[PDB]
């Protein structure tokens, strides 16, 4: 929801996500749903934003309608913030467990230390049911099962409360008594030493003396109940396990990269030279959030949202099959009601007028190639 | 004029309530923002209440208002509560927010979202002022004592949620595995300013050495802050701004 | 008389507004509130803002206007019981700054302390925004002013002189408001995260201080509501 | 010039030092990009420059060499994950505006304490 | 290196986008230097009015 | 005859030596003043710098030791009129070192906010600075203390006892030149680049902002206009 | 590997082996972008002839 906001060029040039998938639309209550796919940092990793040092993998969504259960970068689980290497490509999986009914818009995003909130593709989903009905049981090493719902909750109001009345019986003590005006006036006129005579200091010294003493027994007390426990867990993960993707076959130069002031197309003109030996043809091209299909070359069936897939938003000149060795230039039109809805044409606005995306080829038997192609962007009014 | 010194006691007890209202709420306000400005992301969660920023800075920067409202009560009425009031006011701004905000517009929950208790500080403030008049003492050993019984105070509260639990082979407190669950989307997990451990870190003295490092800044900022509160006490006209 | 039942208003009213502001945010969160370019966002709180800058600006001229207007011309002769109930009505009005005061610089301010840590920054005008930083803190800037200007306008000893601690009790406040382009600045540019302790912040706390100066305020206000009816009684 | 004025009209006009410093500190803060957008609005037109979109100003830049001052050095808006839309100019307008209105604040004091007229007889 | 001939005969065109073709020899040179003098001109009446 | 002559020398004395100074290092810039390790640069830029050093430190001693020589011892015996001659020579003294002040603190040092930005800094001699540090700073810190002692051992009122902010509006501004060690230190070590708004500057800026007690100077300068001769005309 | 267990005043000892730094490197420890090798020992009882 947090993005169309920030800079178009910025959304394009920092992590592409890909082979996104969802495991539900529509979830009941304490039931799970699990959210997969793969992202790639961008080498040419914007200047204004820190290296992806210290990174984060967050969920997107309006407070705590899902729970994250779990989290994966790889194959791994990662609790804590995460180092990313510029170039590299990283697979993902988010489980959550729904919490709130309503409809909800899930964002797959990534939080950088210093370059704000990369907010990947968002999907709306459906929760059904009653909150009191959903449940977070955790079991502790201590061998005790507790719900993450309510626990501690009533210790944690009683001594809150406990204080807070010590506090207003401290005040109402003094507050008997009148408090400003003739007080006040006996401080100014002459000595005061009348406002506070024992037994006041008796009563101050036995406040002090139990708020020390009850300090001291309800820590001991916390230390014999749960004797066993353990600091924060926090520090960065190092040594996140990228992919290790094939050496694409396919090579692609972008010569100049143009788009409509005002309009809803993006044209760039790419020389593809193919390599290896198979007859490939480009079926896609996704920049930001939004993929552009070709679709007499691929369709979509792993139900990506709506808004932000375009069936038949890319179309080629010549998008007839490129025979390996062949080298073609063609021109690419990436037109769809998208790049005007998230803000994509808001490119000129930026101060770098920049644009990265991943190209996706498919051959004849069915799978694909990625490849990626960055070039400046430049404006049409004329 | 007033008419007799019946009139006089009661309309002096009226003006009294209204003009704690005032103070209350001036200073529940004031110390509100400036509190949750200065140490409210370590108040928010209860996976950011570690053992060494949260112990250090709390009592540090809470110690302001408290500071400046004595100097100001206890001099010009003999009314030895600023501090406790100013922590109350606090806690009840505080605990409104987390209660009709936190868990009301969003739904984090309470166990998750609670405050700090900082009463026992307040009190020890308040204490050694009265019983012991000198602002140097109070100063030097009300201000020890509230930066060292804040972590103390606020063990029974936290220490349940410090237990160790086995999740997905990763072993995580309760707090951290309540911060991992309910999503804050604006908090990523490298924002929690907490303790990481150094290579300087001698055995366990955490705790102790932050509640102390508090207990000596304290000292310095009841310092200034009387003095602060000095100046904002003054009564001067100027007669044209 | 004295002591009227103004202060109940006073009390009421706030109380009641806020708490239907509470309400229409709380209705109007997520859906056509959270997404900031949506055409919804604009009838729902693009709204908002505009019709409560408009009245705010209204409201201030009038309220401040007529309030100076009705200024008394003779305050030299003014019966100490009439200063008396000048001065009840000067302490309702501080009770109602106070209110405003707790309202927007700590429930809608820590309100926000939810909502960020809850949602992306879609834009400079948020809904919490559109009922923090626009509504209650001009309420409280609108409120404050008001107070002031009743007590050098009305009555006796609190004229002749504008009072720094009021001034900077009143102002001091006021300021929190344009330092909103500090923050904003600070988020825009210098911190891509959610930090409350961020610097691009202290701009309020320097600006919370000042109100500290209630205390000078109230002394003065004690010193001039024990002009005449100040006994006996006291000292006595 | 334009903020001069309105810091001096509003400073004769409302005597009141305060006032000045949170009205016309507004003003002076306020005008100044408006007050230049005549100017170097020009030098702002986007020019395909060997296949990069550059402005006018960045092809000066980039011609005339200065040997001291190289690219990186350049401060100036590089855009963030957390800008906004097109509130760019207006926010950096009005954080000055309300930084202004401090430093006019603070520097009133200095003034006056560079104004006073005391006399030593012994450095 | 060696440059010869004059300085007046160097020429910087630049096409923009726009579809227009300027010198950046001179280009807002003029429209610079009025509004400088328009507001400086300002300035001075101000100050002269009071002078 | 009150105010001669002697304001128009000082004037021109200034802008003709400042205007050949320009001449000067307009012609030799480039070519035996770029390279710092060349034997033309030791006999064109070297030796300016000798040469204005001894020229300075000569002049000051003259100057300030001729003005402290003839001091006048009885000022008591002062007539009217004459304080009002030595009130107008102090005044064209004050207008020497404003033009002084204008030319080294103005133009050579932005003269110099050019040939840095054109040029890499070969030494801490450079052509600007055998201008701007070593010439023209000496000079206007040669001006301000000569119309310093000047009005403390001439004019009446303006002696027995230094005044405060003449004192800090002549050596305010004469702290600059050796805070040159400070921005030199800044190049040389703690910055590589060429900023011009870095830290290793607001030295100048710190010492630049004591130039305005040129204003407690101005009024002070003002009632000692107005000791005899003030009227009348003022006030009648 | 010590060279030598016992020696006299003068003599030489000599210590080798291997260090390898870890991948996982702790968050809070800055990278070894700049280390020096250096010797534990209660002050100078032993000097530094040579390090490699
Ligand atoms: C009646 C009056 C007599 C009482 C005197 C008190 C005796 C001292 C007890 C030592 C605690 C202990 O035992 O060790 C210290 C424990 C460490 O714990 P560990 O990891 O087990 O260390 C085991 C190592 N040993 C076995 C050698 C102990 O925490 C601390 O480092 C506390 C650090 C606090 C430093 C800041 C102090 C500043 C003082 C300010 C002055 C006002
Ligand atoms: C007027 C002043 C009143 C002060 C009252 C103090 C109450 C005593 C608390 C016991 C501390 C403790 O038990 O150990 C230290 C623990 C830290 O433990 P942890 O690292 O969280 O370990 C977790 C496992 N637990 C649960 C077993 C701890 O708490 C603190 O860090 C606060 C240290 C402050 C104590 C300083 C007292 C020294 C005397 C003051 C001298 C001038
Ligand atoms: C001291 C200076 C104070 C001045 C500040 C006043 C700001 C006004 C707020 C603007 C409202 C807005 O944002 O818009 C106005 C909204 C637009 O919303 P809608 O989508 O049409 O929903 C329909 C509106 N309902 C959902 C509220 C019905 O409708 C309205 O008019 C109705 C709002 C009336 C609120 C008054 C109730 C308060 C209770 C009694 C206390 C007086
Ligand atoms: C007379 C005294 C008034 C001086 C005040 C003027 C405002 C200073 C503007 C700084 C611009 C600059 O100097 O540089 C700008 C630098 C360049 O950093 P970057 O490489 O873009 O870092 C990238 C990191 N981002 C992406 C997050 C930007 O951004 C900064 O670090 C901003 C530092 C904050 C300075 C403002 C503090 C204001 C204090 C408010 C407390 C009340
Ligand atoms: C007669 C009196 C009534 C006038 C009231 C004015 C109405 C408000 C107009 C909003 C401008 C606008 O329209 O949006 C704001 C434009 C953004 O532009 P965008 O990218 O198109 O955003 C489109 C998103 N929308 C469609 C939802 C708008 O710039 C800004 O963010 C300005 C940011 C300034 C923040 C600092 C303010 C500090 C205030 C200090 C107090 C003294
Ligand atoms: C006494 C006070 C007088 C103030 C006079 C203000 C003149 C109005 C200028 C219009 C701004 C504009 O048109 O939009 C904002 C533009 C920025 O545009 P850009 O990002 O460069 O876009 C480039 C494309 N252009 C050329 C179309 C812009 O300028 C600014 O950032 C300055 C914003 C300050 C305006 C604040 C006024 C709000 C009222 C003040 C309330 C207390
Ligand atoms: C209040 C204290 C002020 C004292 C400061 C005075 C510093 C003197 C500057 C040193 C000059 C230098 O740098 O060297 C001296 C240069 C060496 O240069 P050259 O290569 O031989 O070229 C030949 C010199 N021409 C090119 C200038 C001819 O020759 C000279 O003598 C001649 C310089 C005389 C300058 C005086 C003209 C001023 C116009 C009338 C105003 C009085
Ligand atoms: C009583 C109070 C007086 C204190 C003042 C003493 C001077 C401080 C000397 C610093 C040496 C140090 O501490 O360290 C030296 C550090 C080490 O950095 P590096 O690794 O070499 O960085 C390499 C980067 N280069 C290559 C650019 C150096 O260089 C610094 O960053 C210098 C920081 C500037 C400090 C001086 C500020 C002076 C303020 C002037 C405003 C009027
Ligand atoms: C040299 C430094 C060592 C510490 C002493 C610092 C205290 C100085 C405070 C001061 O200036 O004097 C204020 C009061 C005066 O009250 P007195 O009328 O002197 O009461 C004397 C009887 N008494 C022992 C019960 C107090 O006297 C007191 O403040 C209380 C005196 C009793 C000491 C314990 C009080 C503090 C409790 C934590
Ligand atoms: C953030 C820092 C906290 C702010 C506290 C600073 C207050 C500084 C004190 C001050 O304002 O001095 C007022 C004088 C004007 O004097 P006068 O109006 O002549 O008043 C006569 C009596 N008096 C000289 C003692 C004031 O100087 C003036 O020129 C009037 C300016 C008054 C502005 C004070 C209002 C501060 C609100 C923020
Ligand atoms: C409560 C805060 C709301 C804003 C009010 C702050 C202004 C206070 C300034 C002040 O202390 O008074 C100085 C002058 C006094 O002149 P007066 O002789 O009162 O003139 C009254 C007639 N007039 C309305 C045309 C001004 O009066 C003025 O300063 C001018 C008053 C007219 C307001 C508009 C002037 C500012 C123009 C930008
Ligand atoms: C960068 C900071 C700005 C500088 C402004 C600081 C000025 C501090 C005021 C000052 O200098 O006090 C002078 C006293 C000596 O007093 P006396 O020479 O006895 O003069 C009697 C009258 N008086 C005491 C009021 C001065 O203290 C002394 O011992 C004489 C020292 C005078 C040095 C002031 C010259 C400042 C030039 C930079
Ligand atoms: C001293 C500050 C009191 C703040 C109470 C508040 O925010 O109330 C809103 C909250 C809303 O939760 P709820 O009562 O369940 O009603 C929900 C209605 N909305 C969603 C519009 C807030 O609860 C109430 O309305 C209780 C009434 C308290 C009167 C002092
Ligand atoms: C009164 C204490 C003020 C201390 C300031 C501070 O904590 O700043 C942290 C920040 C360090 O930036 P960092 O915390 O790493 O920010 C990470 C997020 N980004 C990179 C987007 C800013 O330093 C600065 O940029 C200079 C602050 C000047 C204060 C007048
Ligand atoms: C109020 C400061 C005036 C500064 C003028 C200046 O720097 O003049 C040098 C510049 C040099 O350019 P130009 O006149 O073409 O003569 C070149 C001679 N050199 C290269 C030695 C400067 O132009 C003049 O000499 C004009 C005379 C103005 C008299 C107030
Ligand atoms: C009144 C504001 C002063 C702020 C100081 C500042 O901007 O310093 C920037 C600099 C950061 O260095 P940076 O800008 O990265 O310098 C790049 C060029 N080198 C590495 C050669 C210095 O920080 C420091 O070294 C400490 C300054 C202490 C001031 C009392
Ligand atoms: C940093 C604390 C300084 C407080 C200023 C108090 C000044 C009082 C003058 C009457
Ligand atoms: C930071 C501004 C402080 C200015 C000092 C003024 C002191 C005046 C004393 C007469
Ligand atoms: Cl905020
Ligand atoms: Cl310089
Ligand atoms: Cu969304
Ligand atoms: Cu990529
Ligand atoms: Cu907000
Ligand atoms: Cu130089
Ligand atoms: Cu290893």
């Amino acid at each position: 929801h947090g993005e169309k906001s920030q800079a178009a060029f910025m959304r394009m040039r920092t992590i592409h996500w890909y082979d996104l998938s969802w495991s539900k639309e529509k979830v009941k209550i304490n039931e799970t749903v699990e959210i997969k796919g793969k992202f790639h940092v961008f080498e040419g990793w914007p200047e204004t934003v820190d290296e992806p040092d210290v990174a984060f993998l967050n969920v997107g969504m309006p407070g705590p309608v899902f729970i994250r259960k779990e989290s994966y970068i790889g194959g791994q689980l990662v609790p804590r913030s995460v180092r990313l290497e510029i170039g590299k490509t990283y697979d993902f999986r988010v489980v959550l467990k729904a919490r709130r009914p309503g409809d909800w818009h899930v964002h797959t995003m990534m939080n950088v230390q210093g370059g704000g909130p990369i907010i990947g593709p968002g999907k709306w989903i459906t929760v059904e049911g009653s909150m009191s009905e959903f449940r977070n049981p955790v079991t502790t090493l201590t061998g005790q099962t507790v719900d993450l719902e309510n626990y501690n909750e009533g210790n944690t109001y009683f001594w809150h409360a406990f204080w807070f009345a010590i506090g207003v019986a401290w005040i109402g003590y003094w507050s008997r008594r009148p408090i400003f005006i003739p007080r006040l006036l006996m401080v100014d006129a002459g000595r005061a030493d009348e406002l506070v005579s024992a037994t006041d200091r008796k009563v101050a010294m036995g406040f002090l003396a139990a708020t020390i003493l009850i300090v001291v027994m309800a820590m001991s007390s916390a230390n014999s109940k749960y004797p066993i426990t353990i600091p924060l867990q926090a520090g960065t993960m190092r040594g996140m396990k990228p992919l290790e993707l094939p050496a694409p076959t396919v090579s692609v130069k972008v010569e100049d990269a143009t788009y409509r002031v005002p309009g809803r197309a993006m044209r760039m003109k790419l020389t593809i030279t193919n390599h290896g030996n198979s007859p490939i043809r480009l079926g896609e091209f996704y920049t930001a959030s939004v993929r552009f299909l070709d679709s007499d070359v691929y369709k979509d069936t792993t139900g990506y949202p709506e808004d932000l897939l375009a069936e038949d938003g890319l179309s080629v000149s010549d998008n007839s099959p490129l025979a390996p060795g062949e080298t073609r230039t063609v021109d690419v039109t990436a037109s769809d009601a998208a790049w005007e809805v998230y803000r994509l044409s808001d490119i000129i606005y930026d101060p770098d007028s920049r644009f990265a995306g991943l190209l996706f080829f498919f051959d004849a038997t069915g799978n694909r190639q990625v490849v990626q192609i960055d070039a400046p962007l430049i404006p049409s009014f004329m | 004029a007033v008419r007799s010194h019946a009139e006089a006691v009661q309309v002096s007890r009226t003006i009294d309530w209204m003009a704690l209202f005032v103070v209350f709420f001036v200073i529940v306000g004031s110390y509100h923002i400036h509190a949750m400005l200065t140490m409210g992301d370590w108040d928010f969660w209860s996976d950011w209440k570690d053992r060494r920023l949260w112990v250090t800075v709390t009592p540090i920067v809470l110690v302001t208002f408290p500071a400046a409202v004595q100097s100001y009560l206890w001099e010009r009425y003999r009314l030895p509560w600023g501090a406790t009031v100013c922590v109350l006011g606090l806690l009840l701004g505080e605990w409104i927010n987390r209660y009709f905000n936190f868990w009301g517009w969003t739904y984090f929950p309470i166990n998750f979202v609670f405050p700090a208790s900082l009463v026992p500080g307040a009190i020890i403030l308040d204490t050694v002022l009265m019983l012991s008049g000198s602002y140097l003492f109070t100063a030097i050993v009300g201000a020890m004592g509230w930066g060292l019984i804040f972590y103390p105070g606020n063990w029974p509260i936290i220490a349940p949620l410090h237990v160790p639990v086995e999740y997905n082979g990763m072993l995580m407190s309760i707090a951290d595995i309540q911060g991992y669950n309910y999503v804050r989307t604006g908090t990523p997990e490298y924002i929690r300013m907490v303790e990481k451990g150094t290579l300087r870190t001698f055995g366990k003295d955490v705790a102790p050495v932050s509640a102390f490092f508090s207990a000596f800044m304290s000292i310095l900022i009841y310092f200034m802050w009387h003095f602060i509160g000095r100046w904002f006490s003054n009564e001067r006209f100027l007669q044209s701004t | 008389l004295l002591d009227k039942k103004w202060l109940t208003f006073a009390l009421a009213i706030y109380t009641v507004f806020y708490l239907w502001v509470r309400w229409y945010e709380g209705v109007y969160g997520w859906s056509a509130g959270l997404d900031s370019f949506a055409p919804e966002f604009e009838t729902y709180w693009m709204n908002f803002l505009y019709t409560e800058i408009v009245l705010e600006i209204v409201t201030a001229s009038i309220l401040w206007g007529y309030l100076w207007k009705t200024r008394d011309r003779n305050l030299a002769a003014l019966t100490p019981r009439e200063e008396l109930r000048r001065n009840f009505t000067h302490l309702v009005w501080l009770v109602a700054y106070a209110w405003a005061i707790y309202w927007g610089a700590s429930y809608f301010t820590e309100q926000d302390g939810t909502w960020h840590q809850t949602i992306v920054r879609d834009t400079d005008f948020t809904p919490s925004h559109i009922i923090e930083f626009y509504l209650s803190y001009p309420i409280y800037i609108i409120t404050g002013f008001a107070a002031f200007i009743y007590a050098k306008t009305r009555l006796p000893f609190f004229a002749k002189g504008i009072s720094l601690p009021y001034l900077v009790l009143v102002v001091g406040p006021f300021m929190i408001l344009p330092n909103v382009g500090l923050n904003e600045w600070g988020h825009t540019f210098w911190f891509m995260e959610e930090l409350f302790v961020a610097p691009l912040h202290y701009g309020f706390v320097i600006f919370g201080w000042l109100a500290l100066a209630v205390m000078g305020t109230l002394t003065q206000t004690f010193y001039s509501f024990a002009q005449g009816g100040l006994g006996q009684s006291l000292c006595e």
